[PDB]
């Protein structure tokens, strides 16, 4: 099957809510020469963001009724094997995420979603973690967000949904991992103003798109204000 | 629980 | 025992796939099932084969490039042989361990009721003689279930209810019997005119009746 | 579009 025809079957198994097909598809197509396009990337991001998001929901659930005999066991090793293989689709996507992603991306908008994904996959890691593989993620996590957000101030407009989305995980990072509410609020309200005041960069193919990042932006800034 | 960046 | 406690827990993490593993080791033995048993390993098979039959029937309709329609049909074959082994498994535990070694009426009911369903799915995208025996497989079960459960089961019954639903659905669905399909579904819901579960049954049956009609 | 059986 040649590269057109990888990106077909992916949109194929998207609709067909067969996500995990969807990764093969485009794991064979990321670590070819070319450079994703914006939609190659976003099915890139959509795929593993499902595998990923399956295993997040199962791992919640299982930790939620262990938190609530050989019963004491058997959820231990069960919410275990969910972490492996959460570890396992995370090592995956930042494996080709170093690999050749990152190392082969040259649009500063593409460096920018890269960078992202690498602090994504790396704070899904430290959602579970406790010690040694908690501080690492942690730190990998601050690391490349830190990364792209010095690269998104500089290449990106304030209003791209790149930048939003990227300060928007970043500020959830924050709330979450890093247990640190002042210093989530502060970037969110930052990234927040800064797409306020220039309203008029705002494309019209990128605007529904950002208004609504910008929206998800002051959901979180109320939650985390209380 | 805070809210993360969805499908685009 | 064990084995059961961990398809409760892959129920609730929604990992289907696990929880008909380990449902099936409980149905490997030839020890009767139990009420809970017999609903754990058809819910746990029921979401499986669902998810595939969704991906089928979403990616057949999607088919409307010769390399692309080539594509599909390739994509499609993927899921049909899923759809396939999947029922293939639960099959050969009803035809080999459950049916034989039911010894409750209300059980054979429900165990050849199950037989008919996944024939059913079958027939939903075989073709050929794979269709033709898989149509005659379901109707056998499905009239073999019915026979039993006009004498064991009530007519207000969840499980008498529930048969015909199926059997009803697939008069309409496989052999493309309007009639068959609407004179069962009535009868079943009129039959049925007097437990936390039949009024939903009925409520099916009222809706399929009015699609039909 | 027909219904077969499921839990309501």
């Amino acid at each position: 099957t040649s590269r057109e025809d990888s990106v077909y079957l992916a949109k194929l198994a998207e609709q067909a809510e067969r996500y995990e097909e969807m990764v093969e598809n485009m794991k064979t197509v990321a670590s070819s020469g070319q450079e994703l396009s914006v939609e190659e990337r976003n099915l890139l991001s959509v795929a593993y963001k499902n595998v990923i998001g399956a295993r997040r929901a199962s791992w919640r659930i299982v930790s939620s009724i262990e938190q609530k005999e050989h019963q004491v066991e058997l959820i231990c090793s069960y919410r275990s094997k969910i972490e492996t293989e959460l570890t396992k689709i995370s090592d995956d996507i930042l494996s080709v995420l170093d690999s050749h992603l990152i190392p082969s991306a040259t649009t500063g908008e593409s460096k920018v979603f890269y960078y992202k994904m690498k602090g994504d996959y790396h704070r899904y890691l430290a959602e579970f973690s406790s010690g040694d593989a908690r501080e690492k993620a942690t730190n990998a996590s601050l690391e490349a967000y830190k990364t792209a957000s010095e690269i998104a101030t500089t290449e990106l407009p304030p209003t791209h949904p790149i930048r939003l989305g990227l300060a928007l995980n970043f500020s959830v990072f924050y709330y979450e991992i890093q247990n640190s509410p002042d210093k989530a609020c502060h970037l969110a309200k930052q990234a927040f103003d800064d797409a306020i005041a220039e309203l008029d960069t705002l494309s019209e193919e990128s605007y529904k798109d950002s208004t609504l990042i910008m929206q998800l932006l002051r959901d979180n800034l109320t939650l985390w204000t209380s | 629980r805070s809210f993360s960046l969805h499908r685009m």
